[PDB]
RNA sequence: GCUAGUUGGUGGGGUAAUGGCCCACCAAGGCGACGACGGGUAGCCGGUCUGAGAGGAUGGCCGGCCACAGGGGCACUGAG
RNA sequence: GAGGAAGAAGCCCUUCGGGGUGUAAACUCCUGAACCCGGGACGAAACCCCCGACGAGGGGACUGACGGUACCGGGGUAAUAGCGCCGGCCAACUCCGUGCCAGCAGCCGCGGUAAUACGGAGGGCGCGAGCGUUACCCGGAUUCACUGGGCGUAAAGGGCGUGUAGGCGGCCUGGGGCGUCCCAUGUGAAAGACCACGGCUCAACCGUGGGGGAGCGUGGGAUACGCUCAGGCUAGACGG
RNA sequence: AUGCGCGCUAGGUCUCUGGGUCUCCUGGGGGCCGAAGCUAACGCGUUAAGCGCGCCGCCUGGGGAGUACGGCCGCAAGGC
């Protein structure tokens, strides 16, 4: 552009929209599974995603993610929520911290242990 | 027209390229000095003042390199680059701890000041600024 | 802190003599005599073409871990001798060759730099008088460093005299057996130290 | 009134005072109106009183009132020896 | 020292009062052009004498009314109306701006 | 003798009946560490037989490089498609901070304090002819001096 | 598009003091695409982080300034 | 800490040969984190009193929460390591379990029977009393391109003229000296940043001093450039 | 699928339209091939997509969508 035009109008500074409107802005934000169900990811992957929606104490009511293998979770779960939206996972853009008021660690797990939320062997 | 020194130079650049002998331009008592500059500088054979058609112009001489051996004999251009700075459309400005060292020294900054037009070598041995015409190598 | 486990084998891993034991370090019970490769289940086997991160990661892991230091005051004190001026290497080097437990083992006191924080860690040496403990501590040029009174008549330090009784020491050092003492004469420079490392590497390390 | 007093830098049980002119109701580490003079308590470096007599010799002419432990040092300074 | 401006008179319709546009050049503070920005001062005529398109200067006051602070020091020219002409179309154009 | 880096080795495929056939491309650069440089790319059905032809390619695509203290007589920028590549004299305890191609490059030619930044697209085949142009142009002081 | 104490003038009241600050009256002015007014946002700054730099973000502690002191208004005393 | 096997054991891999774990260990010597004892502050010289003289100045004494703390001496034990990762980016690889399930994931994507990509083990790698994740800023992003981008086809030339504001503007010569530069100069607080030195046994931290430092005010100078004004020119433009 | 104005930078050729001193030169348009150069390539190339300058418009992944909303214009379709 001219610097005549950069002086008239100038460059237009662009923002980021936040990925994670939920936490808003705070990096953890805990809320209750109310819908602690399953979910088919969309190809090319196959299998049955763990997927909880729980309503946050920000007023939204999102669906996290459950990592690890298995979990005590259910409808009105305590949880505290986190991270990014699993990529082959429709729209799923939160976490489900295990590990915190209802994510008991992954049982029997030996690695990656401080995620998960597992206590080391004795 | 808007600015005839980056048309001296321009007319310059086009006729290094296709390695013209020496070219014209219509003069000018800023531009003469500027060439002034160059062939004090060793950037061209050097110029004189000349007349076409009742209007006073420049017979630039160019200056090249020698032909080279290998698939282009072209000889290596002595100005391989002209570029003016201050523009019409946004003029430079530079103070002394400013007028910068074009090319670690192998190139050059011709710049008008107060004291009359300059290199950087000059600028910075007289401690003085102006506007920035072109850096040149 | 300090590393505390296994030592053969990180000249294992770097593939390199280096020396951290003192005896050892020359034994042909030397680790690198014996398996001169790097260490694991995995070890013998083909070394493939190292990228240009590993070769330069090596260096750094090469250089650090030859004094032991951590990771961040290894990188603190490079930000320091990035700051200074002059050839940044070298200057990165006297620092390196300024640590009072590393002049410890420049000057010979010590077997093995490892050797040498203990002696600065519990004491047994005065900087110019004063016992300094500070493992990480910098010597100056024209600074006086002696045994401990109450360690002179420690043995191994002795010992380490015993070894020294006709060994020299680097030109920027000056050494006395029986004062048990020394003086860091000035600055080492890059030609005077012996450090297998291109430090060039490790410059671009912390250019990333 | 415009007062002499000493401020408190440098850190938790290493202080360090600037015999200062300053006005009374400032905080006491708030912006000062001349440094005139530094003050080690501990004496832990051979100059650990420097204070220009001359300033203190001024604002002492235009007004100043310099707090007891301050005149102690500008006495101990010599600003008075006249 | 009091500050002193050099304007056009634009304005004279307020009793003992006219407005002075006064033009700046600087340079822009990221793109490096030299750009002018007007500005219209209403300084106190007390006698009403300097008149519409006169070159003047104006100078820091004390506050006369909300809107004035500037006095006109003295007269620098007159008959400048183009440039008040430049400024009348300004102010003309504005309404066809609307919606 | 010279150095030499196997910079990049691609496999391209062209397809035909029967399916793709596949060729080995490998940019190979050769040098002294003492402004020697040779920028070899070749090509063929395999590996090492590309990887030697390659480097065959630069030893006669030489090009000595007027280092000066380790470094280079001035800074330089060549537009080499969309390649755009920026090099820059630096200090003696500088030392060479360039992207894996270039710096594989440079450290060849005896560059050893350079500082340098790839503009535009990144194409290391690109990157890399941007490279041994901008070493083409170099100059000393009194080559140019010469000049005039 | 905004603006009728709204712009200015005169006189007056108030003020440590200029001031439409307020008041009475007279005039119709003033503001705005150099972005008025409206909305949203926000304590501001030295600085801090980041960056090659330009620049971008930031203004927690610390230092200076401002505003507030359950939310609003109001004055009294007082040098304040 | 040193020495310490051609290398215990266990475990893991295995080509069954052995290899890795590994001088790692145990083991011997050496020191002494801790801790025990004792001593133990600087920070505190003032205000005050006397003398002087109610001054300069001199003399006397008082006061420490921190804290019996730092610290010093003597004695004194071999005394915590975890975390993340190991397809590529990117550093570090095998076995076993599973078999598009379980699961992982930042992207590429891994998983459908031998997965170096999931879980476990061994090994290793990076950091280390930390190690990761998430949140957010900057960078990378020259990906708002002033430095330092583009628009025939990748996104981008407006449908086109006219022209308003605005932006920009030919030659020569003078004048003003506005931008402009330069000088002096005040300011540009402290702290922070930089430099030098110094005290904290080093560092962090702090102190001191130096430097700066955009910007603005102030006065002086210069006129090349742009600006302004004035006078001329015809190469642009218009006209005949 | 190429904003405008201006300047410079091989040439050959064809074509239309003027002037001349009619081999040819001088001009103004319209095509073709092409130097240098540019270009990611395709190609552009004195009718630039080269080298420069002044000014304006415009782009910041795809879709969502030139849609929603609002506003203006329009009889309406709908347009901006
Ligand atoms: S030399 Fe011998 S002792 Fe020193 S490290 Fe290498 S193996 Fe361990």
């Amino acid at each position: 552009p001219t610097i005549n035009q950069l002086v008239r109008k100038g460059r237009e500074k662009v923002r980021k929209k936040s990925k994670v409107p939920a936490l808003k802005g705070a990096p953890f934000r805990r809320g209750v599974c109310t819908v602690v169900r399953t979910v088919t990811p969309k190809k090319p992957n196959s299998a049955l995603r763990k997927v909880a929606k729980v309503r946050l104490t920000s007023g939204y009511e999102v669906t996290a993610y459950i990592p690890g293998e298995g979990h005590n979770l259910q409808e009105h779960s305590v949880v505290l929520i986190r991270g990014g939206r699993v990529k082959d996972l429709p729209g799923v853009r939160y976490h489900i911290v295990r590990g915190v008021y209802d994510a008991a660690g992954v049982k029997d797990r030996k690695k990656s242990r401080s995620k998960y939320g597992t206590k080391k062997p004795k | 027209l808007t600015d005839p020194i980056a048309d001296m130079l321009t007319r310059i650049r086009n006729a290094t390229r296709v390695y013209k002998e020496s070219t014209d331009v219509p003069a000018s008592r800023f531009k003469e000095e500027i060439l002034r500059i160059l062939a004090r500088e060793g950037f061209i054979k050097g110029y004189e003042r000349v007349d076409v058609d009742g209007k006073p112009y420049l017979r630039v001489y160019l200056k090249y390199g020698p032909r080279r051996q290998g698939p282009d004999p072209r000889p290596e251009q002595v100005i391989h680059h002209i570029r003016r700075i201050s523009k019409p459309g946004r003029r430079v400005y530079v103070g002394v701890k400013e007028i910068p060292r074009v090319r670690r020294g192998l190139g050059i900054a011709i710049l008008s000041t107060s004291k009359g037009v300059l290199t950087d070598r000059e600028a910075r041995k007289l401690g003085v600024g102006g506007e920035l015409i072109c850096e040149v190598w | 802190g300090r590393y505390i486990g296994p030592v053969c084998r990180l000249c294992r891993r770097e593939g390199v003599k280096l020396y951290l034991k003192g005896e050892r370090c020359y034994s042909p019970k030397c680790a690198m005599e014996r398996r001169p490769y790097p260490p694991g289940q995995h070890g013998q086997k083909r070394a493939r073409r190292p990228s240009d991160y590993a070769v330069r990661l090596r260096e750094k892991q090469k250089l650090r871990r030859i004094y032991g230091i951590s990771e961040r005051q290894f990188r603190n004190l490079f930000e320091e001798a990035s700051k200074k001026k002059g050839v940044t290497g070298s200057v990165f080097l006297g620092l390196l060759e300024s640590r009072l437990d590393n002049v410890v083992y420049r000057l010979g006191f010590a077997v093995s730099r490892r050797q040498a924080r203990q002696l600065v860690r519990h004491g047994h040496i005065t900087v110019n008088g004063r016992r300094v403990d500070l493992p990480s501590y910098r010597v100056r040029p024209g600074d006086e460093i002696a045994v401990a009174e109450k360690s002179r008549n420690l043995e191994l330090i002795r010992q380490n005299l015993e070894a020294m009784k006709g060994r020299k020491v680097g030109p920027w050092l000056s050494l006395d057996v029986e004062g048990m003492k020394g003086k860091f004469l000035r600055l080492p420079d890059r030609e005077d130290l012996a450090l297998p490392v291109n430090e060039q590497l490790v410059i671009e390390f912390y250019s990333r | 009134m415009v007062k002499i007093r000493l401020a408190r830098f440098g850190s938790k049980h290493n202080p360090h005072y600037r015999i200062v002119v300053t006005d009374a109701r400032r905080k006491r580490d708030g912006k000062y109106i001349e440094k005139i003079g530094y003050y080690d308590p501990r004496k832990t470096t051979p100059d650990w009183l420097k204070v220009d007599v001359e300033r203190a010799r001024y604002w002492l002419s235009v007004g100043a009132q310099p707090t007891d432990t301050a005149r102690r040092l500008l006495r101990q300074a010599g600003v008075f020896r006249q | 020292p009091k500050k002193v401006l050099t304007g056009v008179v634009v304005s004279d319709k307020m009793q003992k009062t006219v407005t002075v546009l006064v033009e700046r050049q600087f340079p822009h503070p990221l793109y490096g052009k030299v750009i002018k920005r007007s500005k219209k001062y209403l300084a106190h005529d007390p006698e009403e004498k300097y008149k519409l398109g006169d070159v003047v200067e104006i100078i820091e006051s004390r506050p006369i009314s909300k809107r004035k602070r500037f006095r006109v020091l003295r007269l620098v020219e007159s008959g400048r109306m183009d440039l008040v002409e430049k400024y009348l179309i300004r102010r003309q154009n504005y309404e066809s701006l609307s919606k | 003798d010279f150095e030499e880096k196997m910079i990049l080795i691609r496999r391209t495929a062209r397809m035909q009946a029967g399916g793709r056939r596949f060729r080995f491309g490998a940019l190979v650069v050769v040098g002294d560490r003492q402004g020697r440089v040779g920028l070899g790319f070749g090509k063929a059905p395999e590996v090492p037989l590309a990887v030697q032809k390659a480097g065959y390619y630069a030893r006669r695509n030489m090009v000595e490089v007027p280092l000066q203290n380790g470094t280079i007589p001035h800074e330089i920028e060549v537009e080499f498609g969309a390649s755009k590549i920026v090099l820059k004299p630096a200090a003696p305890g500088t030392g060479v901070i360039a992207g894996a191609v270039p710096r594989a490059i440079l450290e060849l030619a005896g560059v050893t304090d350079i500082l340098t930044k790839e503009l535009g697209s990144r194409n290391p085949i690109n990157i890399a002819y941007a490279t041994m142009e901008a070493l083409r142009q170099l100059r000393t002081k009194a080559d140019v001096e010469r000049l005039r």
